[PDB]
């Protein structure tokens, strides 16, 4: 097959900016490119078709381009909502190949989760288990780091983490770490914490509670 | 317009055989090239087969010939991709797409999509378990609250608050498959700590596969 590799990965821009992402073919696949959009939960769509001709309805600010075996999209003017994952794609050849993705996210200011940490529920508690959870709210950027710590000794791999995709009205994630024990173990100690730790939090803040049904 | 729509994805053990369809309105599929792409959860987007109905020829992915057949009936303008020999692998969302002919020889029209989910393990419907305020200390500004919807097979499970009236800072958190094969997920929501008990808060949890709907009512504790 022909293997079309895209670079970058993922990438952050602020509103206003010119950003590129780049396809490169494994072969000469000559003008057989497309170039798709797919925002989450959504089938793709496509914004241009043979290299770099645009597709009815696109916005002007979408452009692609070929140079020997390396296809571009270039989007001028970054609007918030173009928020998505870009693919190409050469239909040169059967199989039709796509390249990996490229997550274009909007870069924003550094804001701070607030914490909140929710102790298990007893109907949850009766089928013996004990699910606390830590609720990270609207936060930038992405990367935070959640900490378990039960009476002070830090919890390793009982812990999941699932993050919210970008709000669109203001650009946050947010995100829930999820310890989850047996109601005989979580009965054995005191103090349930979630130790927070984020870019725009000045010091780790610590939400914790005390167990029990009390 | 010109849609194109699929239809008959779900569960399936493995090593079972499936049909999915793919109706297409506004264009004859005569005319056309029709395909069906995949996508696994999270992963990029992969080619399965491509039919000409005219003269019926068919073209496979190597991890499908053989096990899959890709057909059409002109005359019901709706095509079929027949899936036997399934594997855990085969768990992708199912479009089908035109390639345009006419011009731009890319995919322009894509359907919805179908989830074909290919598992030995059975529908469980979801343990929806509130995650209340006041944890140790009660009131202060913004509170937060929720509900915790756990261990359901397959997906989706859908969640609304108040029945569809609290949309408002309104978070549902991507399911996430815990070790024993079943997901888990949390809708949460953030109020003021003045309505906390003027309020009712309940949380709309429906999981179509089970056929459960659950309605849990979210209110605050002490300790």
């Amino acid at each position: 097959d022909i293997q079309m590799t895209q670079s970058p990965s993922s990438l952050s821009a602020s509103v206003g900016d010119r950003v590129t992402i780049t396809c490169r073919a494994s072969q000469d696949v000559n003008t057989a490119v497309a170039w798709y959009q797919q925002k989450p939960g959504k089938a793709p769509k496509l914004l241009i078709y043979s290299a770099s001709f645009l597709e009815s309805g696109v916005p002007s600010r979408f452009s692609g381009s070929r140079s020997g075996t390396d296809f571009t999209l270039t989007i001028s003017s970054l609007q918030p909502e173009d928020f998505a994952t870009y693919y190409c794609q050469q239909h040169y050849t059967t199989p039709p190949t796509f390249g990996q993705g490229t997550k274009v996210e909007i870069k924003r200011t550094v804001a701070a989760p607030s914490v909140f940490i929710f102790p298990p529920s007893d109907e949850q508690l009766k089928s013996g288990t004990a699910s606390v959870v830590c609720l990270l709210n609207n936060f930038y950027p992405r990367e935070a780091k959640v900490q378990w710590k039960v009476d002070n000794a830090l919890q390793s791999g009982n812990s999941q983490e699932s993050v919210t995709e970008q709000d669109s009205k203001d650009s946050t994630y947010s995100l829930s770490s999820t310890l989850t024990l047996s109601k005989a173990d979580y009965e054995k100690h005191k103090v349930y914490a979630c130790e927070v730790t984020h870019q725009g939090l000045s010091s780790p803040v610590t939400k914790s509670f005390n167990r029990g049904e009390c | 317009e010109v849609q194109l729509v699929e239809s008959g994805g779900g569960l399936v053990q493995p090593g079972g055989s499936l049909r999915l369809s793919c109706a297409a309105s506004g264009f004859n599929i005569k005319d056309t090239y029709i395909h069906w792409v995949r996508q696994a959860p999270g992963k990029g987007l992969e080619w399965v087969a491509r039919i000409y109905p005219t003269n019926g020829y068919t073209r496979y992915a190597d991890s499908v010939k053989g096990r899959f057949t890709i057909s059409a009936d002109t005359s019901k303008n709706t095509l079929y991709l027949q899936m036997n020999s399934l594997r855990a692998e085969d768990t992708a969302v199912y479009y089908c797409s035109r390639w345009g002919g006419d011009g731009f020889y890319a995919m322009d029209v894509w359907g919805q999509g179908t989830l074909v989910t290919v598992s030995s393990a059975s529908t469980k419907g979801p343990s929806v378990f509130p995650l209340a305020p006041s944890s140790k200390s009660t009131s202060g500004g913004t509170a937060a609250l929720g509900c915790l919807v756990k261990d359901y097979f397959p997906e989706p499970v859908t969640v609304s608050w108040n029945s569809g009236a609290l949309t408002s800072g309104v978070h549902t958190f991507p399911a996430v498959l815990q070790s024993s094969g079943l997901y888990s997920l949390s809708s949460v929501v953030t109020v003021p700590s003045s309505s906390l008990g003027t309020q009712t808060y309940i949380c709309n949890v429906n999981h179509k596969p089970s056929n459960t709907k659950v309605d849990k009512k979210v209110e605050p504790k002490s300790c």
